[PDB]
């Protein structure tokens, strides 16, 4: 079918078609233009008019200029020859490598697994990150997200995780960069090419990677992280595969969406963001998930405006995850990193019955004695510890080297740590957590647990600053 | 003359986006009435304009088109109702989701009627036992009775209704047929694989069978989300309407109020306080003035609803969990500042409220709590008044004893929810001073062995304390006894 | 005249007439309906169609459906045969009673009366709440009200006074459900009839009821008020008499108008509030009010959204009354019932010509000692109480004793205090706080005045304490 651009503002184009009008989320390609510019149907305004999202820039285009109704949504590239590519929201290949030859092509909008279909089985996944590790431990096939405000380590925190993680990973593996630097995709594409997970000789790469970054309009970032879930279902329903799958941004898409929604026509909701919010969330958060076909781990990192974690955004984000790791702009200004909340961090595995006691003890223990020197912090605060209880400050004294403690130096990180990176075991973990709270080291300095792996290295640290 | 078509009982989309129909046609649809796509997709019948109806659409918008047929159904929206729904997991709309097969239902229900009145109910008296001491020794829940779970995110409200569901086993798998309480869960906007992990756990604590669990999802249409509630209510009424109990967890009311604005302002309805629209306050006290106590002249069921809010930054004076506050026979307010701290349940004591006071608690348990409520209020205060030891008298040193004492017995794990008479002799300990010497650590662990004692040895104390119902002085006297005995013996 | 439905749209329902335009306030009938659905005329939108308010659901209303134009305002039952009764916004009884007798009707809405209608006589009505009576004394045929966020006491205060002083009233009284809860409706009624102010067997009845809860649409909500009120005038003017109005709760009223508000295409106020917010309120509050002819003593529970005083409601609502009664949720949180607030409450009849000197300076000498503490209390938070001068740290002393004496055991919260309700006269209350003032009792501990009657409860519970 042939439609008619009659509207263009931004990227909301609006198309008329005189025979056969395309039902919604199908793929329009606009014609007369030097690249491909593919159109999403979002509506049906009447009148045989459909409204619809560019997912290219729209400048050039003219009223009256012809459109014609690709007969579906937009369809992509699946199957292993997408491992070590780089593709675009509309699956072209973008690694000038040629096209990506498959057998199968996916369409990028799909229903989420249903209800019969879900998982319930409950691993833990060890990430030799201290703090994720005791407090709130990621787990396989789970769902994990990175909160974070600008420049508090979410990326570097993903680095580290793809490094301690998906390296060792037997698997595949799916990186969808949306929203954000197109450096950054550089920076790890040659990183990737480098230790080998994406090899450009052979058929061994274990790693696909899919972009929309800052600079595509909004349409493009509001659709690349179907794409990269796209890519991803296949592997694990399609090969019942094991997949990892890490989105830096997904708070990107929704932002897109907030672009776009007043260009759709539709009375802003609170924080000027659409009304559709947490239905778009629902119905692309669902489809990040394991199921009896197949296991997806995702690791997503979530971007909070103006660090308001009451973001409509971030807020909606919380009920999708199995576990969340928190990022503070007060801690990394301390010189903590990672930059964790310790008491805003949680996980659905944080139970007796899956991580043991010792690791449920410790870890509520270390929790209460932050908790209760973050109360004694408003009077510290004005009048110092002179007038505390000798109680008071011996929690205080093991408070202040359990915070210490939580933090340490990730390879990724070591140019900025001025240290060499650690990955602490768990039993190493719940031990010199332990030791810490039993009283074992309050004989040592703080600066001894300062930026440090395994306790054994606190004490070391302490004879040199003798 | 194909008369099939007609534009009084069919219309035509004029057109379709974001779950609105602005359907032509339909001139004799009644509001709120369901009518059917061409695509099997049902939806419903909200705005009747001049030149058309804007219906709301109880599934995915992509396969509707301009043009499309739309017929009325002359029903206005139900579900199925009734015991064959127990031990099954339905959507927004009675669907099976279990893939266990269709329901066998024979029963209906509009899934908006209005509460019964004034004169079809009686006072809230017979006590709803959640199983957990805090909750039912403080903020006892009567059934008829609406409390409110609220709290921010991960505090733990999911968890007293779970523990509540799973206590009901003790009467359900009793001979009494009026002890006995059939469960409605509902989740809303939830994730499917925490539902999946939620019927799970129920399953393996042979809870299903008397638990419906009706599921709308994130990923479930606005519309879907937004009826849920009233779907699984009208679930809860057929045992409420029949001489039966049922207890319903709406979980939680803040998803759905998200919901129902989406819905609402893709409606073109204007905005209100913080984007809602002006009738949140009237969605929910619509839907949670339904659960209510009828009189013996109405069968004497009942319905009791669980409904869950999430606050930010535990900010409870925030306008919609205020609202609902406002709506609702008291609330349980639990703190991420006492759940860190060692207080689970975080139960905040000051702040939760039960508007129906001990009329909903067995005379054992109104025996032992009568006046702790306001005694730990009182205690809270004077233990801040004093973060610096002020010369204090004795009068306050024996309240900041009881204080700390009481608070260690009210603290509770998860999936044990205790029986009255087993909560009635650990709060008796306390509450009569026999632990005012004990060092508040040791206190967890005394109530363990304590408990294992006298479930072990005196099963005669707690059958009696349980069955009169009250606590008896002979039993008052067998109980002194073996308290103060063993607590020497346990202080060796 | 007959219209037809043109638009429906939740409560709002838009009619096109042929002939003759019903006239704004005008009740018009649903035809074909089970039940009698009224709506009330709010707007003539032009080309002979009203835009008017549902008095009830409007589920299964279709587009053409008839409507005939009862020719005025909604008109209720009026009269003496209106006492132990339950009456629906509509005036229809709701008791399943049978029908409601009266001898006249009258339309739920009037003017309210003139200035040179107003009386002016001030005096004490004495309740038996320490708090109250002390610091903000209700005024016999005044304006009172109780403010409260969700939960706080407003309701149970309204329970106690109607035990207090509905219950020996020689008069008539109307309490007139807004909005409130079912439950609460039937607990009153089946009270107020096992204590006989409700006689189902003769004609002794001493209330009348009328309830338009918060299972009703806001159509209804917005009018139970007039309803209520309305029976309230007849006993004031018909017969002349002294009655007793008690509405819980009235922010309803205005709640009920800002929902449909959007609805009758309106830029929205702030706050989400309606435009029209006060004066909406000013042509009701202006109607509950003494005159020569009788007289009204209003008890007006007001809610008070997201615990604000400060919003455009509870904030407007402050000008229409003589006493106020300000409840805190953070008395309330520390266990102090009820939970007014001895700072924020107030009485027009706090005055030295009107309740004496010893009234007034008791009072006043509370309330200085009580901001003395407000002050000092973040301040010894942080720097403690050492540095302290003995002079100021008795005023804490004292400040906390009489912080409790001012909480006392309801009557009708025995099932929430585990207490026996005390009533206390006001020459015990003045009389006890002069003590605690004085320094009379600094010895005994704050404990033994939380939760007592009388001080010379303070003093027993003080030895009972003592051990």
């Amino acid at each position: 079918t042939t439609g008619r651009i009659v509207a263009v503002i931004g990227a909301v184009v609006d198309v008329q078609f005189d025979e056969g009008l395309p039902p919604i989320l199908n793929a329009l390609e606009v014609q007369g233009r030097e690249t491909r510019l593919v159109l999403e149907v979002a509506q049906h305004l009447g009148e045989s008019t459909v409204r619809t999202i560019a997912m290219d820039g729209t400048e050039g285009l003219v009223r009256g200029q012809k459109v014609l109704d690709s007969g579906a949504p937009i369809r992509i590239p699946v199957g292993p020859e997408t491992l070590g590519r780089i593709m675009n929201v509309i699956g072209e290949p973008i690694d000038e490598r040629g096209p990506i030859k498959t057998k199968q092509f996916a369409a990028i909008h799909a229903e989420a697994p249903e209800f019969v279909e879900m998982s319930v089985e409950q691993e833990i996944l060890v990430t030799g990150i201290k703090v994720v590790d005791l407090l709130a431990p990621y787990a396989k096939g789970g769902k994990i997200g990175l909160f974070g405000g600008a420049g508090v380590g979410k990326t570097v925190l993903i680095m580290e995780l793809i490094n301690n993680v998906a390296k060792a990973h037997g698997g595949y593996s799916v990186f969808a960069g949306v929203g954000e630097r197109t450096r950054e995709g550089n920076d790890l594409y040659h990183e990737m090419i480098e230790s080998g997970v994406i090899n450009l000789k052979d058929a061994t790469s274990k790693v696909a990677l899919v972009y929309g970054q800052m600079n595509e309009p909004p349409g493009a970032r509001a659709r690349v992280a179907l794409t990269g879930l796209t890519v991803a279902e296949y592997f694990r329903d399609q090969e019942g595969q094991d997949v990892l799958l890490f989105i830096d941004n997904i708070f990107r898409f929704t932002q897109a969406g907030s672009e776009v929604s007043a260009l759709l026509g539709r009375i802003p909701s609170a924080v000027g963001y659409q009304p559709t919010l947490a239905t778009d969330m629902g119905t692309m958060q669902e489809r990040i998930t394991t199921t009896k076909k197949g296991s997806i781990t995702s690791v997503q990192a979530i971007y909070v405006p103006a660090d308001d974690l009451t973001d409509p955004a971030p807020a909606t984000t919380f009920a999708h995850l199995d576990a969340t790791t928190v990022l503070s702009r007060a801690i990394a200004e301390l010189g903590i990193y990672p930059a964790v909340d310790p008491l805003d961090s949680t996980s659905r595995i944080m139970d007796p019955n899956i991580v043991g006691s010792e690791h449920y003890d410790v870890a509520r223990g270390v929790q209460k004695i932050l908790q209760d020197y973050k109360s004694l912090q408003d009077i510290i605060a004005i009048l110092g510890m002179d007038e505390l209880s000798e109680e008071d400050k011996l929690t205080v004294s093991r408070a202040r080297k359990i915070q210490r403690f939580l933090s340490q130096p990730f390879q990724v990180a070591e140019v900025f740590t001025g240290h060499l990176g650690k990955l602490v075991p768990l039993k190493e973990t719940i031990k010199g957590f332990q030791q810490i709270l039993a009283g074992e080291y309050d004989h040592l300095p703080e600066q001894a647990f300062y930026m440090v792996g395994p306790i054994e290295e606190a004490v070391a640290k302490a004879d040199k600053l003798a | 003359a194909d008369t099939s078509v007609d534009l009084e009982e069919t219309g035509r989309v004029l057109s379709i986006g974001d779950g609105i129909a602005r359907v032509h046609g339909l001139r004799n649809v009644q509001a709120e009435e369901m009518v059917e796509f061409s695509s099997g997709l049902k939806g419903m019948s909200l705005n009747l304009e001049p030149d058309n109806v804007g219906v709301v659409v109880f599934g995915n918008d992509k396969l509707i088109k301009e043009g499309d047929i739309v017929k009325r159904t002359g029903a206005i929206v139900d579900v199925p109702v009734g015991e064959e729904l127990l031990g099954r997991v339905v959507d927004a709309l009675g669907n099976a989701i279990d893939g266990k097969g269709p329901i066998g239902s024979k029963a209906r229900r509009r899934v908006g009627l209005k509460a019964p009145g004034i004169i079809p109910r009686i006072s809230v008296r017979e006590p709803m036992q959640t199983g957990i001491k805090a909750v039912d020794s403080l903020v006892p829940i009567g059934r008829g009775q609406r409390e409110l779970i609220i709290g921010d995110r991960q505090t733990g409200k999911t968890s007293i209704a779970i523990d509540t569901i799973i206590n009901q086993k003790r009467f359900n798998d009793g001979t009494d047929e009026k002890k006995k309480l059939y469960c409605i869960y509902v989740a809303i906007g939830q994730k499917r694989s925490t539902v999946a992990q939620l019927v799970k756990r129920l399953t393996d604590a042979d809870a299903m069978k008397y638990t419906i669990v009706v599921s709308a999802t994130a990923s479930d249409a606005a519309p879907l989300q937004y009826l849920a509630p009233y779907s699984g209510c009208s679930m809860g009424e057929y045992f409420r309407d029949n001489g039966k109990h049922a207890l319903i967890i709406y979980d939680d009311l803040s998803k759905q109020a998200v919901a129902y604005r989406q819905m609402s302002l893709l409606l073109r309805r204007p905005p209100g306080r913080e984007a809602y629209p002006g009738d949140v306050f009237y969605l929910h006290s619509r839907l949670l003035e339904r659960a209510a106590k009828m009189n013996d002249a109405f069968g004497g069921g009942s319905l009791t609803a669980l409904p869950v809010i999430e606050t930010q930054a535990g900010d409870v004076s925030a306008y919609i969990p205020t609202n609902v506050i406002s709506i609702t026979d008291g609330q349980i307010f639990l703190e991420t500042e006492l759940f860190y701290k060692g207080i689970r349940p975080a139960i905040n004591v000051g702040l939760s409220v039960s508007r129906v006071g001990s009329a909903a608690q067995t005379r054992a348990m109104k025996q032992v709590a009568g006046t702790m409520k306001l005694e730990l209020a009182q205690y809270r205060e004077v233990a801040a008044f004093a973060q610096f030891g002020s010369d204090l008298d004795a009068a306050t040193q024996q309240l900041l004893s009881r204080g700390v004492r009481l608070t260690e017995l009210l603290k509770q794990g998860q999936y044990s929810p205790m029986a009255i008479e087993e909560q009635v002799a650990v709060i008796y300990a306390g509450v009569r001073g026999y632990l005012d010497k004990l060092e508040p650590s040791k206190i967890t662990k005394f109530e363990n062995a304590f408990l294992s004692h006298v479930i072990s040895q005196h099963q005669a104390l707690l059958s009696k304390i349980r069955t009169d119902g009250k606590i008896s002085e002979e039993s008052d006297a067998k109980l002194k006894e073996i308290v103060t005995n063993f607590l020497a013996g346990f202080e060796a």
